[PDB]
């Protein structure tokens, strides 16, 4: 039955800020998409030049 | 700062009924109950009230269809249509202030509908869907088979369209329907958080569908037939009866405190029923998970009483038996004269919790005051119930033993007993 | 008028009992009456090896007690016409009585005997191990609920909220007399329950037989510790269970929610209301002010869909959810997120000043007879540590405008990573990335 | 005086559609609102139309036009489908107005 | 359609092609060279054109205007470079598409 | 906090992740173009024209 | 059907731009100044204007640069032209054939072939015929006795007179005395194509059964005879005041009596 199923681990995977099951992962949200959105819009200026 | 009310009634000369009652609630529920129903089609326009009750959203001479929908929403306000073989009712519920927009529109769907033509042909495709969500529940196929079994006419006629007319139910039959139906005579404007001078008011200077008692319904005629589907489920349900009583008749409370006696419904979660008769035979016979309860149903001109069971298909043959053994123990005095004084106590509890809904309240109201344009106390009610000898039980549950009965089974019937074996 | 009835509405008592209880109650003039025990206990409370125990527990509340065996509960409880249910879910559990006024007392007793003394059975217990695991069956065909187990099972993934509040079949299979034991003596406590009532009673004769039968005082500041649980982590992601032979396909996308305490949760139930619900009955059809449900109609772009703010102390999801076609998911995840962007965006006044009639008539509705009033209490008190009436609730409805409902929706919704739990015949639902994408501009 | 009445049938037969067998209504564009009013016209009505269209699109690749007594006249011009699409117009407006808060 | 990218007669085109076309979750670099050598063409076709402009198809005349526009033309120099050198990119390009569709059989 | 200060300033908003793209873009060229002019010039001190100019220049 | 009209009308601005930098490249007396009058048109355009000229030139004036890019053009803009046709034929496949009497015809409709391609056939070689006699019996009747000449960049003809496709809009942009009023007319005069949808009143589609419009719709035509007579003829009395009449009427035809007049039709069948 479904009660059986959970969702694997995925920890050899997580972003350091949502490694920890018992912290809030809003509060890392903004640096961890400021992040990558800023990978992209480097590109773009790269890009754009 | 409000406080209490009087459950005022007037009655205008054209025989419209007006029921009103101030509880300060925030939230008012009206309601326009009417006399009318599958029972009064006749085999040419059989499922036109099904239709009628999903026509309810469809323009009016006061209204467009597309207002009536936008103008009730924009006050957080609902419109519904409930109805059984023989009434049906239009309730709206709204906050307080809005009463009077809501109203515009109840008054519309009820005296004023138009029923275009191609709005009439778009939303019959609907009757199929409609249908098919209700039927998921096999309760429901077996009651409308078992009314075909009890009775040959009116009350026989099937509560969902039948499918050869979906598609067939013209604008002519709305109107015709509605015309000889929706007669003041056979109506009542019953509201809940109103003022009755406000309501008197409404339904007097607006309401002109006019007068009449419209086409009569034809008396209802016991059969006492047996109609079997075999569709292979791994349940079979199963519904016994004979003819009951009739709503208002004497014998009702007699049947009603059988039917406590004998097991109507559970009162608690996933617990036994100890203080049910029925369901404790049952349970003795069989081994597999079942149930079992007393049907009991009152009609305007007749009624129906029985069982209604529940079982694994190959123990629906015992299940069944012990179900009846349990009503023939019980009009063979097998009643204990506590045995009906709990019964009285689940019944006056029943009855009384009924009403703690708006929906329940509303509906209490407004049906006493369409069949009778009054309103019994809560206390003749009650009192008219206890005074139920344990003769008067002992008695109803003989009348079903001897009485012709009627029965109705679905699913994999190869173990179910036919009504002859029972 | 309206505001009238709202303050004329009776206030709603409580006490506490210093060993920890508090005694909530709303009097009217009704002859019967809801009275009932709401803990504050769940399977979020549980763990790896006593999952599942609260719900064994729900299955023995009512099978009897210790100055009671089971037939002479039921007959005492059913001869008097009272009814007895009760329910378990992640972070609450209640057990109540609907009867007559009259039998206030004598139910109060009756449910401190149930939370207090549970016979378990140890016959009983391996009788219902199996009925349980009927039951695991029957609502594993449940597709709602088995998508929202799995949006649970994936938006709070390796957390308590994971958990669904059934239990596992292992547990299930191998709980014992003592872990149940443990579970009630652990979790089923004083200052963690409230007793609420609803209809014609006293609150001092409530309070009284509360008193009788609610006795036991604590000592150490211990006992009137009501333990906080640990956060639990949300996590964009999604489960994806296909089975093409299912004949409809359920979705549900959510994002994390505030928790109880938090004030936007008006707002959020505001915005939930202009983009509202539907299913296939609707006589409202093609004219229905919530746009969704309109596209829905014209494009017959699903069978019902339904959004919701789900609720928790420090967390919440707040969603959407849906059944449609196998062909007919992508255009309408497609227009649900599309509505979803407006929200943040371009929400108008009208469209807020319907949606707040329409919530406040959703509250008022709430409190539709003495069960659903005592469950308000019974919650309100455990949640926000008081009762909080139609006339404050009203009062901060009031407040919220077209620009509240985009902030604070751009704030909960716009650029989140959701959840999401996608079953059935899902081949078209496209991948996270794209649904991903559908978090912003629009 | 009867000034409007001259001019109409003036250009009624100016127009020329009835020397198709065409009503003034068979010739309007099917626009989003002619196009919803034609699904509410009556079954007869209906085939009734499609046949002098079709009537009318065979008389127009034949390079012909009906015989001068069988020109539909003025006054006998049918108005059939003015009506439906007055009320679809109507509510449509309707609609309009009220969505626009 | 209650979506542009779907209904509209051109965007439908690209939607179902560049958008929401179906493609196997696992096709390695290999699968890359097709819209190289697309890019290729784009490319070639511009500096073709370009050079074109400038370019005078006479005998007497041919390599000098190939020498002028090296030598004059603004960037003449380097549009020449990307033309001459994109064609070899261009095979490049088409061998290693060929290769591996010899390969993984793409000749089905 | 900058990639948090940002993200809600720049790159949240669509619009104002487009206007962060164009002025990263005048702000890079003119800096990248000078960094390179002078790492090429610095590569080849006294061997371009800018290097010998002075010896010949006599306006 | 306005996308297949938009793209229509991008299909005859490329067509015209075709034309012109082919009909450049014989590079005779004609071929240069023509080249000269229409690029000096875009000079008009303020502050950008000598700017996009000198660099459409690829010099100071039109010389061989501009010969060498007009010739690469002329090679490509066809294939454009045919890239598109395959859009205009998209969009128009989108709804089919609209018909002369204007109302829908799926109650009647036939496939292409054999009932169109054999027809379509038939009207190729019918204009098929004038256009071979024209070029096998009268090969210059249509050009410019001055292309013949060698251009001259010191001598500009007496009369330079475009290709008669062009005499209706060289009329119009002669009209206007002002450089760039002249130009802004000019562009005007076939941009007025993509405002057409949005001018139409009539309850009815075609004019089939719009007699007044059916006037209106000659005046206009013989409105764009007299445009390209004018336009062959000098700037002089009486041409210059005629040629002044005839611009404003085709704008004013266009812009207000075709749609007023439609709206008055509609009143007469009492709609
Ligand atoms: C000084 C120079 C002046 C510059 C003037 C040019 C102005 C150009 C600015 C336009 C604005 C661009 C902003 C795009 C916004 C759309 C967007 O979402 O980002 C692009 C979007 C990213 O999505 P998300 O990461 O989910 O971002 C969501 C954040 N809300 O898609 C992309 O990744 C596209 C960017 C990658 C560019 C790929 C090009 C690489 C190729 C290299 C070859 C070199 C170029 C040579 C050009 C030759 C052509 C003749
Ligand atoms: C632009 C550049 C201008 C260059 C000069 C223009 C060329 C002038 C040469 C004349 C062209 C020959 C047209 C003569 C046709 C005569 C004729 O049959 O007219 C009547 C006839 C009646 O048809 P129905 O109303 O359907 O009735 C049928 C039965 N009920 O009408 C028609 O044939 C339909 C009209 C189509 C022809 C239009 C061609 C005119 C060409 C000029 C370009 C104009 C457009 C530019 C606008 C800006
Ligand atoms: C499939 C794309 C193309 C390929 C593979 C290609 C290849 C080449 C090659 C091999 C050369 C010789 C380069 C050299 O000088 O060493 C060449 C020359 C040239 N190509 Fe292309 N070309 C392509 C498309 C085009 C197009 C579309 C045009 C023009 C519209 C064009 C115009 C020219 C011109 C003018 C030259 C002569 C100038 C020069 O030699 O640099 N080419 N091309
Ligand atoms: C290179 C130029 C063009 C080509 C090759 C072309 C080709 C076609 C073809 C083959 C058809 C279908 C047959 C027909 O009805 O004639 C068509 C129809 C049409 N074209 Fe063009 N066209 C061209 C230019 C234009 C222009 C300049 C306009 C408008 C400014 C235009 C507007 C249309 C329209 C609206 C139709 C619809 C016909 C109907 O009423 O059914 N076309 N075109
Ligand atoms: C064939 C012709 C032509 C073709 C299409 C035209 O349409 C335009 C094309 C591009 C820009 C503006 C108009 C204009 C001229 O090209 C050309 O040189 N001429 N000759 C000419 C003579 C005097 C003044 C202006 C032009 C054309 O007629
Ligand atoms: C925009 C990029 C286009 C790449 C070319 C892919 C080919 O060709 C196909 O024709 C069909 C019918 O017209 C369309 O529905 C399809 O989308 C299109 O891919
Ligand atoms: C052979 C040329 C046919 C005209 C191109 C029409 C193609 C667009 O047509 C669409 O595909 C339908």
């Amino acid at each position: 039955v479904h009660n059986d199923v959970t969702v694997p681990d995925f920890s050899a995977y997580r972003r350091e800020d949502v490694m920890d099951a018992t912290t809030s992962s809003q509060t890392s949200s903004e640096d961890r998409k400021g992040f990558s959105y800023l990978v992209t819009a480097t590109a773009c200026v790269a890009t754009a030049y | 700062c409000p406080g209490a009310e009087d459950l005022e009634i007037t009655k205008l000369p054209n025989g419209l009924i007006i029921a009103s009652l101030e509880n300060f609630s925030p939230a008012s529920r009206i309601g326009v109950f009417i006399k009318a129903g599958s029972r009064y089609e006749t085999t040419a326009n059989l499922g036109t009230a099904h239709l009628l009750r999903l026509a309810s959203p469809l323009t009016t001479k006061g209204a467009s269809s597309f207002r009536i929908t936008r103008g009730i929403e924009a006050v957080g306000g609902s419109l519904s249509v409930y109805s059984t073989r023989e009434k049906m009712t239009y309730c709206v519920e709204c906050l307080r202030d809005h009463v009077d927009t809501v109203m515009e529109y109840l008054l519309n769907v009820t005296t004023a509908p138009e029923f275009r033509p191609w709005e009439v042909t778009d939303l019959q495709p609907q009757l199929k869907v409609d249908k098919a969500v209700a039927f998921q529940s096999p309760q429901v196929g077996v009651l409308e088979n078992l009314h075909a079994a009890a009775y040959k006419t009116a009350l026989a006629n099937p509560l969902y369209c039948p499918d050869y007319r979906i598609g067939k139910i013209t604008s002519e039959q709305l109107h015709h329907f509605v015309q000889n139906n929706f007669t003041s005579a056979r109506m009542a404007l019953v509201g809940i958080g109103v003022k009755h001078s406000d309501l008197k008011q409404v339904a007097e200077q607006f309401l002109n569908i006019r007068s009449g008692a419209g086409t009569s319904s034809a008396k209802a005629t016991y059969w006492g037939g047996e109609i079997r589907e075999q569709n292979g489920h791994s349940l079979v349900h199963a519904a016994v009866v004979t003819e009951g009583a009739a709503v208002g008749s004497a014998e009702a409370n007699a049947f009603s405190v059988l039917q406590h006696v004998l097991g109507a419904g559970p009162l608690i979660k996933r617990g036994s029923s100890v203080t049910s008769k029925l369901y404790q035979g049952v349970a003795k016979a069989t081994t597999q998970p079942f149930d079992a309860s007393a049907f009991n149903v009152n009609y305007s001109d007749s009624g129906l009483f029985g069982f209604y069971t529940i079982s694994q298909a190959a123990h629906a043959g015992e299940v069944i038996r012990a179900a009846m053994n349990q009503l023939k123990a019980a009009a063979q005095g097998g009643v204990t004269e506590e045995d009906v004084t709990k019964a009285k106590n689940q019944l006056k509890a029943t009855y009384l919790m009924s009403v703690e809904t708006a929906q329940g309240l509303l509906n209490e109201i407004g049906s006493e005051a369409l069949l009778s344009g009054t309103h019994t106390a809560p206390s003749v009610v009650a009192q008219k119930i206890d005074s139920v000898t344990s003769a008067d039980v002992v008695n109803a549950a003989k009348k079903f033993v001897s009485g012709k009965k009627s029965m109705a089974a679905s699913g994999d019937l190869g173990s179910t007993p036919f009504l002859d074996e029972l | 008028t309206y505001a009238q009835t709202l303050q004329n509405i009776p206030e709603t008592n409580v006490t506490t009992l210093d060993n920890g209880l508090r005694v909530a109650s709303e009097e009217s003039s009704q002859p019967t009456c809801t009275v009932g025990v709401w803990i504050g206990a769940g399977s979020r409370y549980e763990n790896e090896k006593n999952n599942g125990a609260g719900y064994f527990v729900e299955h023995l509340a009512f099978k009897g007690t210790k100055k009671r065996p089971c037939a002479a509960f039921e007959k005492e409880v059913e001869s008097m016409g009272a009814h007895f249910n009760g329910y378990t879910s992640r972070e609450q559990t209640a057990f109540y009585i609907k009867a007559l006024s009259k039998d206030m007392p004598k139910v109060v007793e009756l449910l401190a005997d149930v939370v207090q003394n549970c016979a378990l059975e140890e016959s009983q217990i391996e009788k219902e191990r199996g009925v349980i695991l009927q039951e695991l069956k029957e609502m594993d065909n449940d597709m709602t609920n088995v998508t929202f187990d799995y949006l649970h099972a994936t938006a709070f993934q390796g957390t308590a909220l994971a958990r669904t509040v059934e239990g596992t079949t292992e547990n299930i299979k191998h709980l014992t007399r003592a872990d149940l034991a443990s579970y009630i003596d652990t979790h089923f406590k004083a200052p963690r329950m409230v007793l609420a009532a609803a209809g014609g009673i006293s609150h001092k004769e409530l309070v009284d037989a509360a008193r009788q039968h609610f006795s036991g005082v604590s000592f150490t500041y211990k006992e009137d510790a009501v333990p906080i649980l640990p956060r639990c982590r949300f996590t964009g992601s999604e489960i994806r269970a296909r089975d093409d032979a299912l004949p409809v396909a359920h979705v549900a996308l959510a994002v994390e929610g505030p928790g109880w305490a938090d004030p936007d949760n008006v707002v959020l139930h505001v915005a939930n209301a202009i983009i509202g619900r539907y299913d296939r009955t609707f006589g409202g059809g093609k004219h229905l002010s919530s746009r969704l449900a309109a596209l829905a109609v014209e494009h017959k772009l699903c069978h019902s869909f339904q959004t919701f703010n789900t609720s928790y102390s420090d967390t919440g999801l707040f969603g959407f959810h849906f059944v449609a076609d196998p062909l007919s998911i992508d255009d309408m995840m497609f227009c649900a997120q599309g509505e979803w962007m407006r929200l943040c965006t371009s929400t108008t006044e009208s469209e807020v000043k319907r949606a707040k009639n329409h919530l406040r008539s959703a509250m008022v509705a709430q409190l539709d007879g003495t069960t659903p009033v005592c469950e308000t209490i019974g919650s309100h008190l455990l949640n926000y540590g008081r009762r909080i009436s139609l006339e404050e609730w009203d009062s901060r409805i009031s407040a919220v405008d077209a620009r509240m409902v985009r902030d604070v929706c751009s704030k909960y919704i716009y650029d989140k990573c959701p959840a999401l739990a996608a079953v059935g015949p899902i081949e078209q639902l496209l991948d996270y990335n794209r649904i991903r994408s559908g978090m912003y501009w629009i | 005086g009867r000034l409007m009445d001259r001019i109409r049938k003036w250009y009624y037969n100016a127009a020329g559609f009835n020397k198709y067998g065409l009503m003034r209504d068979d010739t309007l564009y099917e626009d989003d609102d002619v196009k919803e009013a034609l699904k509410r016209l009556p079954e007869d009505l209906y085939n009734e139309r499609m046949f002098r269209i079709k009537r009318a699109l065979d008389l127009s690749l034949k390079h012909r036009i009906l015989p001068k007594e069988q020109w539909v006249k003025y006054e006998e011009d049918k108005p059939y489908l003015e009506p439906y699409l007055k009320e679809v117009i109507r509510e449509r407006l309707e609609r309009e107005a009220w969505n626009k808060k | 359609a209650p979506n542009i990218r779907k209904s509209h007669p051109l965007l439908k085109m690209i939607n179902n092609s560049l958008i929401d076309l179906p493609a196997p979750s696992n096709i390695s670099a290999w699968w890359n060279f097709g819209s190289l050598l697309a890019v290729c063409l784009m490319t070639q076709i511009l500096t073709g054109l370009l050079l074109a402009m400038h370019y005078t198809a006479d005998t007497s005349l041919a390599f000098s205007s190939v020498a002028h526009t090296c030598r004059n033309v603004q960037y003449g120099w380097l549009i020449r470079n990307l033309h001459a050198n994109g064609a070899s990119f261009f095979f490049i390009c088409i061998f290693l598409h060929i290769g591996r569709g010899l390969y993984y059989g793409s000749y089905l | 906090a900058l990639l948090r200060q940002a993200y809600s300033a720049l790159f949240r908003r669509t619009s104002t992740f487009a206007l962060t793209v164009v002025l990263g873009a005048v702000l890079f060229e003119r800096a990248f173009d000078q960094g390179a002019d002078a790492i090429f010039e610095h590569l080849n001190e006294g061997k371009l024209w800018k290097h010998i100019k002075h010896k010949y220049e006599a306006s | 059907y306005k996308e297949t009209w938009n793209t229509g009308v991008i299909l005859l601005l490329t067509l015209m731009a075709t034309a012109f930098v082919g009909y450049v490249l014989p590079w005779g007396q004609m071929s240069f100044w023509g080249a000269t009058v229409i690029t000096n048109l875009f000079s008009a355009i303020p502050y950008i204007g000598h700017t996009l000229v000198e660099w459409a030139w690829g010099g100071f004036s039109v010389d061989n640069p501009t010969l060498t890019r007009f010739f690469a053009l002329h090679f490509l803009l066809p294939f454009a032209i045919a890239g598109i046709t395959i859009i205009h034929l998209t969009f128009l496949h989108e709804s089919g054939s609209n018909n002369p009497l204007g109302i829908s015809s799926d109650s009647d409709k036939i496939p292409f072939h054999p009932y169109y391609s054999f027809k379509d056939i038939l009207g190729l070689t019918l204009m098929l015929t004038p256009f071979l006699t024209l070029a096998l019996f009268s090969p210059n009747l249509l050009g410019d006795p001055e292309n013949f000449t060698p251009a001259n960049p010191l001598v500009t003809p007496p009369h330079i007179k475009p290709e008669w496709y062009f005499l209706f809009a060289y009329a119009i942009l002669r009209s206007i005395p002002n450089k760039l009023g002249g130009v802004l007319a000019l562009a005007a005069s076939v941009l007025i194509l993509f405002l057409i949808p949005f001018l139409h009143k009539s309850k009815q589609r075609t004019m089939t059964f719009r007699p007044l419009s059916q006037t209106l719709f000659w005046l206009l035509v013989a409105n764009l005879l007299i445009l390209t007579w004018i336009g062959s003829q000098p700037v002089e009395h009486p041409f210059i005041i005629i040629g002044q009449m005839a611009s404003l009427s085709y704008f004013t035809i266009l812009l207000i009596l075709f749609p007023t007049i439609g709206t008055l039709e509609n009143k007469m069948l009492n709609y």
